[PDB]
Order: structure tokens, then C-alpha cells, then sequence
């Protein structure tokens, strides 16, 4: 009944609620999705025209693999656990990336996710790109919630 | 560097498995692919040369070299010579030229042992003429799959022409869709065409009156001489294991009473055996349908196959 | 679009260097399916659903090479001549082969027809969830006339639906009908 | 998807000699590489053809 | 019939002209149009560079000697300034890019339609010539009466 | 490192190992029956059991054979496999779902090297033929590493050049060699590079062997004679690099006399003249025009071929300056000779 | 909120051994997505064959039928007054049960 | 009979072409050129920060020693003006994101205009094929008279 | 008369439907979009 | 005049009606390839059957078709028609 | 890991790795599973 004018009052958004553990692939696109960066959605726009040749296509791709090389490179430089003690909770990293002038990525990690040795893959968020004008010195940075 | 291109690196690297290393079959490979496109890019070169769309052209003095295509044309008897208009069969671009170079990859992607293979499963393409016939007439696809038929059959019947094999169809029970009566077929479908309706045979009630009606169901409905005496003869339970035997020849009654089974050999759809059998599952239950129930009951002692029909009709309200 | 969806799924494998490869799925955690979703339902999202159980990437993958299988044979159908219809067919054979069989139900089940009482029993419920959760932990080694009113799982519908358009569109080529059933002949 | 050639086609339907013979290795062709025929040599599949 | 032949004649003429402007959609100059939207909003990762290079140089020191510095303190922040007004005009640049391509894909569906007008009119009068040919020989058999 | 893995060809050779990897151990005997049909009369499917005959003993220890199947099916059905040969039949009242077996209750596995035929009774028959008997078990003498580097092929065995055996496993056997010492003179340098081929493969004690997998180490020599590349910036303008013997213009000055040509229009910088603008010698050198005689079959062979050499610029070396091809007439071959 | 990821993990378990035996996609051999049988077993054990029999859209027996809506419609409506009230859902409607 | 029935098909035709139209109104091309003017307009609040920052940092001297100072000191006048100049692009943006939307709702209401005249017109074919039907039943009338 | 009553409910559509377009003639968003321009153009005063 | 003639194209060729196994046949292919690696070298000096089953050169179409729409504008031009081939003159 | 066997293992398929005498004297989950009918391979990192 919380569920109730949302999903359960109606058969077809009860339909399409309960099949949905079952065959996602009839919801799932391949042009949306829930936690897409936006590194994909870029790309998304770079093929969102009707004329999409080959070298279009790997252009758009190539340029996908660059900002893809931004973040898979980058540095963690410091963190903060936002509980007292190291267990539960979350813990913020800061990232570097490989520029100068270099630029600043945060993201987080929560503790309660982890689970028989392993951290599960939702537990990480993405890398936020920062946007201050930041310019440590010694890279004596470190985030605090 | 002779035939290894056309064959694949694989192929190539086990017939040079036990001769050779790896790095020395990888070295003869790729000299023979660039072998393969030297032979390609000098046989085309004479091929362009010799043009006659472009020898009466003056003004592009594209010169031909002469040496190499007397050359060429002692080794290919004049090939260079000889140009043919597009849509001609002989054409290098022709679709007879595509299915040569298609037939002569494929052939090889099975055994020849195997049951999948291609002069196997089709010995007449092998055979084909590849002429200007074969591929401007048109004809019908049906006809050259009955034909395709035809002679697989005569070939395992062993029968003299295919008249001797519809002989053979009109008599033979044991399939689904058989006896097949040509003739007959032939027979009844130009009454059909000559006649809409039967209302000629129905104004003159003489000629009608000369055959049983028991045939003139054979005019409307298809019921083939041999489909006749399938439908008019008796069952007893004395002659039931021969006449079995007869109707549908080394079928095993167990195999042949499983739903399955019956839907593939009467070609039947899912609801059309259900008017016959009912619904019939894979596990414990089974239910009536159209209100009757066909039950197999396993005496437990001997073993034989009982089968029940129940045909229930509601004297009262069924609601 | 066929180079693309091959680089996630040929169906007719890999070559590299001259050597067909030992794979089919080019994507290594759909070859070990590896879980990347521990809580797929905490929300209504069909892609964490997927990314729990990665078989759905597959099934996802698979229908897309199904929808341009029958888009290639769709626009080979339009251009209404006599050799583009047969690469319509090759391409709606070949979608079919993908497929195979269309499977069979059999029509008697379990199901009877319970009354509605009797369907929405809190004690069917509360035995269905304490043997699930029995099978979960494989504990053990009332019972038969709870769990039998138990609805039934049902076949995907749009994965249905493509041997439903693959049948009708080879019907309208083996006769002489257009894509959308209408007759080329002349009467 | 044996005899390469569609028997359930109305007469209706008109072809030539050598585009059956075409439609059927294309056909043979696209069941062998995608082993729903088993047992294709995989020398041959990994030719350029 | 005269009439009618050109009325056939119209059709026809309509038929062509929408038929070839729908299967040539888009013009050889139609789409130099888009590949050059497409190349300006591609440029949004080599700016970026060279404008954290110009930020990184900017804040060492230039005057040297007796008086020292000379370091513009708010490099970084006047460059993370530019890259994000000029990521405004690559949103507009890419999005004027994407609204051009939909204009012409409504455009061919325009003529999509202006053909299927074109062609069930001249099917329409070569009905219309049938029921012509057919009084024809009704005030044939008119005269020989 | 050399990896055993007993995963068939997906088909019925990998539900034939699934069958031998869940019932039997490494080591044990079985029956694998290749040959597997649908029986055109007994069956409506198009599915298939998949057969292996278990022996009783070596391993897995059994006191008597079993019949390993696989089905596809899910109802429950009972599955009888009928050898018309022996005139008996293994059966199994309520096989299991997927995979299960039918013990042997006369322990004779000679009546299972002929036609079994395995029914449902429901719709799936299966000719069972073609049995070849295997042995899973493996030598370490016969796991093998085989190296052709250069002239005379090295083999090293897992018995003498493996520290921990692996374990007896269908899943993986990893066998990890120590340092095998190859001797790499001998190693024929065709452009510098070599190839050392290293071949993992490995064989079973009733001598099938168990795959291969291929492997290439490049190894690539430095040459210390030639000298290194030089780029020149002539006086004349012309930028070049000097490669062994050779002179490689880098740059143009085209452009610069272009100016001149293009004072005029855009018929005068697209005409003959400006494209007979020539372009500065490449450093010290000369140039000299070689006319090539007619071919001769008495003279020159029955072979067209001609080549052109240089030698004594930078190294006492030849090298080749120009290759062609004899004609009936005289060649004229203008070059740049370097100095 | 033990129980709560209790009801998730049986959800998940379910239907992870449901979608696994669809005749649907065991005939197309190339998605080459194995059916754990072990959880098949012990499932068809315990619910009486469930997960062998599929039905098609439209059939009154699917657990996406509105038949299937309205039980799981009808098992959380019906404890919405108490059974005194008038307005309990047996009281008046005593047809629907 | 058979000239109606053309008509029939070609109304047809523009009532399944308009109300394909109607019924996905936006496209994904047109959905994604809307997200990239809304987030072309989203940045006027990291471009204030970013410039307000470079105002304070350009407001300290920078030049040490014996000359001292170098503060820019309109560097906040100088950055008020870059904000109010880069607002006026995004109340462009702003502009161009809302009368797109708005020409693809006009667009929306002209199908749905166009698809209701198809509609009306194949509603009035199918009445002149029942007035066609009786008066070829008066001409079988007037065959047997 | 069933062809002109099918013939007078769809000039009926089109009367409503232009007549509503007309009314009711510039949006809520239209109108939005020329309040934005609007303001744009007020900012000569304050960069100046 | 800057095309020149038409060509005219010899109807009957080397080409008789092959079987398919006979123009598909790998000794053909092997003799035909050995065949061009010896003229490309120039080394030598069963052949007659082999090498006769080869496919013919064929000339280009699109420069055919410069010959064919060419013949038609004149055949337009030399009586009373249009470019479409419609009688300018009325009847 | 060996197969599972009711006589060595218990009812219960569940298995655990720990891990001991790294950073601390206490013991640590590093992997859990099921236990199979047949063997299972589990490459580990182990810190030290």
C-alpha cells in the first residue's frame, strides 16, 4: 500500500513491475540507463545524428577513450572515513588527474557493502569531477564530511 | 608459394605441424598472401590494358604493353581477347562466376563422410550447367523443389521414370500425408474448375444417380482410391495387429500413441489434436476436453495398453 | 551495426590470426558471469537487475542481433523485387535458426481452479517463503495441496512475439505476399 | 534446412536455375558457420572467404 | 480520357519529384553541415588543455631581482571559468547539431508522406481511367443500338 | 606453465566430460560413445541423451560399472538403455533432472562396445554407437614442452622438470616447469628478429594425446655495425635522411619557387611548368644516367631481372640502387649517385 | 530489515532458478546460459514440478495474469477492516471469496 | 468500387503516418538536443564561483620585495561583468531550450490536425463505398427489370 | 447524407481545433521565452 | 567522337556451359594461379582443358551505359521528341 | 576445495575461508561459498 498509487493500483504497472525480476531485458535500453556516466552520455551525443559512418562511429569512440583514460588514470591522493571507527560508514578518496594544472576527482566507498572479504561492485561510487580552483601544495589535501 | 593462399593460416599450419615451426609456417604464409595479391594486381593490369572500351578512345594514350599480353593470352587461349557484355554468363562478375567461387569455399566446410555435406545432401549442384539458361528463364521454385524430390525417391525406390513413382504414392499408407493419388488429384480439381459449385452434376440428377455418393464426398473433399479403402475397411480386435502393420508398417504402438509423436506425423497443429487426443501432458494428470477423455490404462500384470474413451454429455444445467 | 553487436556477441565466433577462437561472448564477464550488483532490488531499475545476474546482458544482446536480423530481412522485403526476396528470407531463416524451435507447453499443468480464498491462503503464502527459504540454506531433505495453487512462470512475451513476426513474415514470402499481406498478384 | 530449397513456397513463386543454386549454398553456408550443422571443419571457416 | 491522362500525368509528376528527394535525404552540402557541428564541438578537450597549460605557466613567478612574483593567483580559477563558458557553446554547438539532423529526418517523412499522396492518386486515376473505358463502351453500345 | 583442461567441444562432448568430471575421478576408464542419433521411429524430439560408460575400478573405486547419460529433459520419465546386442538393458526408474546413471548389475562392459539404444518412452530415442574407450589417466613423462629454437629441437617433460605435481583434476592440471635453459645459438636472425616457438602439448596413457597450444617468444638482435640514422640540412635547402647508404629528401621547396608561378593565375600554377619545378640534390653526389641494354637471351639469361648496385659509399656493402626488368629496347636510367 | 533482505534473497533465489529452466531460451544453444540443476532438483521437489511448467501470455494460470493480480490484490485488501466491520471485504462481497 | 478503394488507402496511409507522428512526438534525437540546452544553462552557478574566486586571488599583491603590490584592483568589477555577460548567453540558451520545446508542441498539434483530417476523410469513404453499394444494388435492380 | 455528416464532424475538428490555437495564442512556455530575451537585453545598463 | 565506336564484343567465346563441378574445380584454380606466378618471372616458355573453364573479362557498365544513353538522346534529337521521349509534334 | 561429503562435511554446503596472523592474531573471512559435487579451484591473493 505504499506501493500502492505508483505500482499496485493499476494491473499494468503491477505487470510491469513484477515481470521485471524476471525479463529486464524487455526494459532495458541501450541508450539509457540509471548510473550512467557521463562519459556515455557524451558519447551518446557524439552518434545522435542521422548520418553515422564508420569513421563517425570510431571517432565518437575514440574521443569516448579518451575521457576514459582521464579517469582510469587518475591518483588517489587522500581520504576520509565518515564514522568513527573504520567498519560502517563511508570513506571519501580524492583523486589526481595525470595534468598539470592538475585537476581534482572525489568518490566514495561504503563500508556496509563489503561482504565476505569484498568489497560488492555498488559499493563504489563514481569519480565526481571537482570543480574548484585547487592548488595544493605537497598534495596536503584531504576531504572531511 | 604455390596454393598455400588460398587455404587459411590453420589449414596451413597443420600440414607444415610436423615439418616446420610455427615462425618458419608463419613466414612462408604471409609471402604467399602477398604473392596472392602480385598475381592478382598483374593479372588484372593485362585485363584493364586490353579494354576495348579503351583502345577506341584515342585521346587517353593509355598504352598497352604487348609483351605481356601475348603472354597471357598463350597461357589462357586468348582470354584477354575475349570480353562479354555485363548480364552474360561468361562473366568474371556474372552470378555463375559469384556461385563458383561460392560452391568451391563451401563444399569443403564438411566431411565428406558427413551427413551435412554438400554433394550429399545435393548431388545436383555438381552437375549444373552454368549456361545462359540456367540464368536468365525463370521457372517455378515448386516445381524445381518436386523435381529435387522426385529424384532422390526414384533413387531410393529404384523406379524406372517418376509416373512409376506417383504409381507408388497413390498405394503407399504409412506416412501423414499419403496415399497421395496424382491422377486423382488431377481428376478432381478440373471438376472443380470445369464445375463451381457442382451444380452442373446436381442439375442432372441421372449422372449423379449412376455414382454412389460415398464418391461424390471424392469430388469435394479429398479422398484419394487408397484413402477409400483406409477409411471402408473393418476393425476387429483379431485383425487389428496385422491391419496395424499394413496402415502404418514398423511404427511401434507405444511410439505412435504419445501425443508428440501424432502431432508430427498427421502434421496436426496443438488445438487440432486436441479435438482428437484432448489435453494430454508429460506428467500425472490428464483432463477432459471438449468433453471427453482418452485414457491409456496400463494393465500392471500383463502389460498391454488399454485405452478408455469417455464422452460425457450434461442432461442438466452445466452452469 | 552488425560489427558492433559482434563485439560483445558473434554467433559465429572469433578468428583471430587465422584461428577460429575457443569463445563465443567477446565480453569476459559474460563468459564467467560475474556478479557486479549485490542489491538489485533495492530499487525498480532493470539494469541492476542485470548487473546482478549478467544472463540478461546476454538475452539483451541476443535480441538485439534478433531486431537487426529481422530489420535487414524487413528492408530486403521492401524493395519488392525478385532476388531481394531472397535475402529477406535468408536473413528471417537465419533469425530463426538463431532462435530454434519454438518451444512446446503442454496445456494440462497443476493448475486447477482454485477459488479465490483458497489462491490468496495466508498459509499458502507463508509455505512457499519458509520452503524457499529452505532450499536457500539446504537444510531439510500441508504440502501437496498448498503449494499446488501456486501460479504458474510464463514465457517472455516480446521474446514470443519474435517467432510470431518471424512466422508471419516467411507466410507472406512463401506465398506471393507483400510485408504486409497484401497480394503482388493481380486478380 | 537440408535439401536447401523450400518446398512449402507457393507455385506462385518464380526463380532461376542459378539463383536456387545461389540462395542454397548461402543458405548451407550460414547454417555451417554458425555450428547449427555440427561438426564444420574449422580450417575451412577461417579462410578470407 | 484527355483529362484524365493529365490529371495522370500530374500524379506521376509528384511521385518522382517526392520519390527522389525522399531517397536522396540528405545533399552532399546537407551533410558538410553537420560534420563541421560535429567538428566544432569536438574541440572541447583540446581547449581544455591548453588552457590549464596557460593556467600552470601563469603562476610561477615572472619579475625576478630586487622585486619578485609577478604570479597571477587566480590562473586556475579564470581557467576553470573559460572551459566552462566555453563548454556552453559546445552544448549549444551540439545540440544545434542534433536539432538540425531532426529537422531533416521530419523533413524526409514530410516527403515520405507527400509521396504515399502522390502515388494513391495516380493508382486513384488509373481507377478512374478503368470506369472511364467501361462508359466508353457503354456509349458504344449506344450507337450500334 | 601448462594448463590440462577436460571440457569437451560444446555440444555432446561437453555434456560427455560434465558426465565423467561429476561421476568419475582423473584416472578412471570410460566408454565415450562419439556416434549419437536421433532414432527416426521411436523418437519426436530432436533431443538426445549423451551416453558414457563408467568402468568399474581404477579411481573412483566401484564395485560395478554404471552407465553415465545426460538428458535435456525436465519431466520425469524413467530411462531404459536397451543393447540389442547383449539382449539386455540398463535402466534407471526416475532419472533425475540433467544427469544421472544407470548401474550395471552384471559387470560386463564388453556388451557396451556395440549399438545401445536409449528410449524415454516419452518422446526421445537416441542410437547410441561408435564407442571408443578412453583412459583419463596422465603421465607426467608425457606432458611435454617441445622448443624449436633455431637448429635442434629441446623437449622438456613435466617428470623430470616439474617441483609439485598437480593434483588428478577434469577441471585444470597446471603443471608449472622450472627454468628450462635453451640454448638460442642457432637462432637464424631473418631482419634482425628471430623466433623461438615454445609447444605445450601433452598425451594420455592410452596415447590420445590431449591438445596443443603454441607459443612464440620474439627475439629480436641489435646490430652494432650500421651507423645510426643523421638528418642533413643541406646549403642548397634540401633537408634529407641518411639511412646505410641512402639519401631520403624529408622537406620540399616547391613552395618556394611556387610564388614566382603563381604571380600570373590559376592557369599558371596548374600548368606543365610548374610541375617540371625542381627540387635540390640531396648533399654531396652526382647525377648519371645509365642506359640499360636490350635483352639477350645469349647474354643476360633466360631471366628478365636486372638490378643496379652501389657500393663503396659509406661502408665497402653493396646496395641496391635500382631493380627492373630487360625490355627490347634501351633503358635510361637516370640516379643520384651519393658521395 | 533481516527479514525485509530475508524476502529479497527468496525473490532472487526464485526467480534466479526460473528464468534458468525457460523453454525459451534452452533451444537457442549459442546464449550458452547453464541451468545450475542442483537448485532444480530441490525445486521441483518442494513445489511440485513449478518450475517445468510455463505457460503462455494470456493464460489464467501465469503468475503475471490478472488473475494473479487480483490474488495478490485480494490477500492484502482483505485485512483492511476488521472482520466485525461492515465494511470488512467478506462481509460485503461474500461472493469473492 | 475499386476507385474508392484507393481513396480508402491513401487516407489510410496519411492516418497511420500522421498518428505515428502524434503518438512519439519527441524523438531521442530531439530529447537529447533539450538536455544539452538544459545543461548548457545549468552552468551559470559553477562559472560565478569559479570567476568570484580569480577576483579574490588577483586582489592580494603579487609582487614582493623592494616594489611591492600588483593587485588587480578592478578584479571584481572585471568579474561582476563576466557574470552578467555569460548570464545573458544563458538566458539565450535558457530561451532556445523553451522555444524548441515549444515548436515541437506546435509540431505536435499540426499532426494532430493532419491525422484527424485523415481520419474524418476515411470516415467519409467508408460512407460513399455504403452509397456506392446501394447504387449498384439499383443497377442489379434495373439488370433484372 | 451520412458522407456530408462524416464531411461536417471533420470541419467541426478543424474549426475547434484552429479556433484554439487561435484563443488561446501564445503559451505559457512562449511567453517564458520572451521574458528570458527580455531580460537578456536589460543587462547593457549593469555591464556597463 | 571523344568515346569513339562502340565496341563490338565477339559472341562466340572460349565459353562453353561448364558443370559446376568442373568451373568450381581446385586444379583449375591451382593451374591458374601457377600459371600467372610463371609470366609474372617470365621463367618457362592438364593446360588446354583447365584453363579453358575460366570466366571471361567483361567490360565496364557504367562506360557502357555513356554509349547507350548517348544513342538514345540522339534517337531523341533525330526525331521529333523529347528528352523523356515524348512527341514534341501533336497528333 | 574436495567435493562435498555428508560424512565429512555435515547437512550444511556452506563453506568458509579464513585468514590468520596477518596485520593481527585474529581471524578474517577472505572467501565464502557452497560446496559443489565437484572440486573447486579458488585463486587467492594472500596479503602479507
Amino acid at each position: 500500500f505504499i506501493d500502492w498509487d505508483k505500482y499496485n493500483k493499476r494491473y499494468s504497472t503491477w505487470a510491469g513491475v513484477s515481470q521485471l525480476v524476471y525479463y529486464p531485458e524487455n526494459y532495458i535500453d541501450p541508450t539509457m540507463r540509471i548510473g550512467q556516466t557521463k562519459m556515455m552520455d557524451a558519447l551518446l551525443q557524439s552518434v545522435s545524428q542521422s548520418q553515422l559512418n564508420a569513421d563517425t562511429v570510431e571517432d565518437a569512440f575514440m574521443s569516448y577513450l579518451t575521457s576514459f583514460e582521464q579517469v582510469a588514470n587518475l591518483k588517489v591522493i587522500s581520504a576520509y572515513h565518515d564514522n568513527i571507527n573504520n567498519d560502517q560508514g563511508l570513506t571519501y578518496f580524492i583523486g589526481l588527474s595525470e595534468t598539470d594544472a592538475g585537476e581534482y576527482y572525489w568518490r566514495s566507498v561504503d563500508h556496509s557493502k563489503f561482504n565476505d572479504g569484498k568489497f560488492a561492485a555498488n559499493a563504489w561510487s563514481e569519480w565526481h569531477k571537482i570543480d574548484c580552483p585547487i592548488n595544493p601544495y605537497k598534495s596536503t589535501i584531504r576531504p572531511v564530511i | 608459394l604455390t596454393d598455400i593462399s588460398h587455404s587459411s593460416f590453420n589449414e596451413f599450419r597443420q600440414q607444415v605441424s610436423e615439418h616446420l615451426s610455427w615462425s618458419e609456417t608463419h613466414d612462408l604464409y604471409h609471402d604467399a598472401q602477398q604473392a596472392q595479391k602480385d598475381n592478382r594486381l598483374y593479372e588484372a593490369r593485362i585485363l584493364k590494358r586490353a579494354n576495348p572500351q579503351l583502345q577506341n578512345a584515342v585521346h587517353l594514350a593509355i598504352l598497352a604493353p604487348n609483351a605481356e599480353l601475348i603472354g597471357y593470352n598463350n597461357q589462357f587461349s586468348g582470354r584477354a581477347s575475349q570480353y562479354v557484355a555485363p548480364g552474360t554468363v561468361s562473366s568474371m562478375f556474372s552470378p555463375a562466376a559469384y556461385l563458383t567461387e561460392l560452391y568451391r569455399e563451401a563444399r569443403n566446410l564438411h566431411a565428406s563422410d558427413s551427413v551435412y555435406y554438400l554433394d550429399t545432401r545435393r548431388p545436383d549442384l555438381k552437375s549444373m550447367a552454368l549456361s545462359q539458361q540456367n540464368m536468365d528463364i525463370e521457372l517455378s521454385t515448386l516445381s524445381l523443389s518436386n523435381e529435387l524430390l522426385l529424384e532422390s525417391i526414384k533413387t531410393e525406390s529404384k523406379l524406372e521414370n517418376y509416373t512409376k513413382v506417383m504409381e507408388m504414392l497413390s498405394t503407399f499408407r504409412p506416412s501423414g500425408a499419403t496415399p497421395y493419388h496424382d491422377a486423382y488429384e488431377n481428376v478432381r480439381e478440373v471438376i472443380q474448375l470445369q464445375d463451381p459449385g457442382l451444380e452442373q452434376l446436381n442439375a442432372s440428377p441421372a449422372i449423379a444417380g449412376l455414382m454412389h455418393q460415398a464418391s461424390l464426398l471424392g469430388i469435394n473433399a479429398s479422398i484419394s482410391p487408397e484413402l477409400f479403402n483406409i477409411l471402408t475397411e473393418e476393425i476387429t480386435e483379431g485383425n487389428a495387429e496385422e491391419l496395424y502393420k499394413k496402415n502404418f508398417g514398423n511404427i511401434e504402438p507405444a511410439s505412435l500413441a504419445m501425443p508428440e509423436y501424432l502431432k508430427r506425423y498427421y502434421n496436426l497443429s496443438d488445438e487440432e489434436l486436441s479435438q482428437f487426443i484432448g489435453k494430454a501432458s508429460n506428467f500425472g494428470q490428464q483432463e477432459y476436453s471438449n468433453n471427453q477423455l482418452i485414457t491409456p490404462v496400463v494393465n500392471s500384470s500383463d502389460g498391454t495398453v488399454k485405452v478408455y474413451r469417455i464422452t460425457r454429455e450434461y442432461t442438466t444445467n452445466a452452469y | 551495426a552488425n560489427r558492433w553487436l559482434k563485439y560483445v556477441w558473434s554467433p559465429s565466433g572469433y578468428i583471430v590470426h587465422g584461428q577460429i577462437q575457443n569463445y563465443q561472448w567477446n565480453v569476459r564477464p559474460l563468459l564467467e558471469d560475474t556478479s557486479w550488483n549485490s542489491d538489485p532490488l533495492d530499487s525498480v531499475d532493470p539494469d541492476a537487475v542485470a548487473q546482478h545476474d549478467p544472463m540478461h546482458y546476454k538475452v539483451s544482446t541476443f535480441m538485439r542481433t534478433l531486431d537487426l536480423l529481422i530489420a535487414r530481412g524487413d528492408h530486403a522485403y521492401r524493395q519488392l523485387e525478385r532476388d531481394t526476396l531472397n535475402e529477406a528470407k535468408m536473413w528471417y531463416m537465419q533469425a530463426l535458426h538463431l532462435l530454434g524451435d519454438k518451444p512446446y507447453l503442454p496445456l494440462s499443468t497443476t493448475w486447477s481452479d482454485p477459488r479465490l480464498d483458497r489462491a490468496a491462503d495466508i498459509t499458502t503464502q507463508n509455505a512457499h517463503d519458509s520452503a524457499i527459504v529452505a532450499l536457500r540454506q539446504n537444510i531439510p531433505t500441508r504440502s501437496a495441496n498448498t503449494l499446488t495453487d501456486l501460479f504458474l512462470p510464463q514465457i517472455n512475451e516480446v521474446m514470443m512475439n519474435y517467432w510470431q513476426t518471424l512466422a508471419q513474415r516467411v507466410y507472406n514470402l512463401r506465398h506471393n505476399l507483400s510485408i504486409d499481406g497484401q497480394p503482388l498478384y493481380l486478380p | 534446412q537440408y535439401l536447401l530449397i523450400d518446398n512449402q513456397v507457393s507455385a506462385a513463386i518464380k526463380t532461376t536455375r542459378i539463383a536456387e543454386a545461389i540462395a542454397s549454398i548461402q543458405l548451407y553456408v550460414n547454417r555451417a558457420l554458425e555450428n547449427v550443422e555440427e561438426n564444420a571443419n574449422s580450417g575451412v571457416i577461417s579462410r578470407q572467404f | 480520357k484527355t483529362v484524365l491522362e493529365k490529371s495522370k500525368a500530374g500524379a506521376q509528376s509528384r511521385f518522382d519529384s517526392y520519390g527522389k528527394l525522399y531517397d536522396e535525404n540528405i545533399n552532399a552540402g546537407e551533410n558538410q553541415a553537420m560534420t563541421l557541428r560535429a567538428s566544432a564541438a569536438g574541440l572541447t578537450t583540446a581547449v581544455q588543455a591548453s588552457r590549464l597549460a596557460g593556467a600552470a605557466a601563469d603562476l610561477v613567478p615572472n619579475i625576478f631581482g630586487f622585486a619578485g612574483g609577478g604570479s597571477r593567483w587566480g590562473a586556475i580559477a579564470e581557467a576553470t571559468g573559460y572551459v566552462m563558458e566555453f563548454s556552453a557553446n559546445v552544448m549549444n554547438t551540439e545540440a544545434d547539431k542534433i536539432s538540425q539532423s531532426e529537422t531533416y529526418r521530419r523533413r524526409r517523412q514530410e516527403w515520405e508522406i507527400q509521396r504515399n499522396n502522390a502515388e494513391a492518386e495516380l493508382k486513384q486515376i488509373d481507377a478512374q481511367l478503368k470506369s472511364l473505358a467501361v462508359r466508353r463502351e457503354a456509349a458504344v453500345l449506344q450507337k450500334t443500338s | 606453465k601448462l594448463r590440462i583442461i577436460h571440457n569437451g567441444y560444446e555440444g555432446q562432448k561437453r555434456n560427455q566430460c560434465n558426465l565423467m568430471n561429476k561421476y568419475g575421478k582423473l584416472g578412471d576408464k570410460f566408454i565415450v560413445y562419439t556416434s549419437l542419433g536421433v532414432n527416426p521411429n521411436n523418437s519426436s524430439n530432436k533431443l538426445m541423451f549423451y551416453p558414457v560408460y563408467q568402468y568399474s575400478g581404477n579411481t573412483s573405486g566401484l564395485n560395478q560399472g554404471r552407465l553415465l547419460f545426460h538428458r535435456d529433459t525436465t519431466y520425469p520419465s524413467k530411462v531404459e538403455a536397451w543393447i540389442p546386442g547383449a539382449k539386455r538393458s540398463l535402466t534407471n526408474q526416475n532419472a533425475a533432472i540433467g544427469d544421472d546413471y544407470a548401474t550395471d548389475s552384471l559387470n560386463k562392459p564388453d556388451d557396451l562396445k556395440q549399438y545401445i539404444f536409449m528410449t524415454d518412452s516419452k518422446g526421445t530415442a537416441t542410437d547410441v554407437s561408435g564407442p571408443v574407450e578412453i583412459n583419463t589417466a596422465i603421465s607426467p613423462a608425457k606432458v611435454q614442452i617441445i622448443v624449436k629454437a633455431g637448429g635442434k629441437e629441446q623437449t622438456f617433460t613435466a617428470d623430470k622438470d616439474v617441483s609439485i605435481q598437480p593434483s588428478p583434476s577434469f577441471d585444470e592440471m597446471n603443471y608449472q616447469f622450472n627454468a628450462l635453459e635453451i640454448d638460442g645459438s642457432g637462432l637464424n636472425f631473418i631482419n634482425n628478429s628471430a623466433s623461438i616457438d615454445v609447444t605445450f602439448t601433452a598425451f594420455a596413457e592410452d596415447g590420445r594425446k590431449l591438445g596443443y597450444e603454441s607459443f612464440s617468444i620474439p627475439v629480436t638482435l641489435k646490430v652494432s655495425t650500421d651507423n645510426a640514422l643523421t638528418l642533413h640540412h643541406n646549403e642548397n635547402g634540401a633537408q634529407y635522411m641518411q639511412w646505410q647508404s641512402y639519401r631520403t629528401r624529408l622537406n620540399t621547396l616547391f613552395a618556394r619557387q611556387l610564388v614566382a608561378r603563381a604571380t600570373t593565375g590559376i592557369d599558371t600554377i596548374l600548368s606543365m611548368e610548374t610541375q617540371n619545378i625542381q627540387e635540390p640534390q640531396l648533399g654531396k653526389g652526382f647525377y648519371a644516367t645509365f642506359v640499360i641494354p636490350p635483352y639477350n637471351l645469349s647474354t643476360h639469361g633466360d631471366e628478365r631481372w636486372f638490378k643496379l648496385y652501389i657500393k663503396h659509399v659509406v661502408d665497402n656493402n653493396s646496395h641496391i640502387i635500382y631493380s627492373g626488368q630487360l625490355t627490347d629496347t634501351n633503358i635510361n636510367i637516370t640516379l643520384f649517385i651519393p658521395l
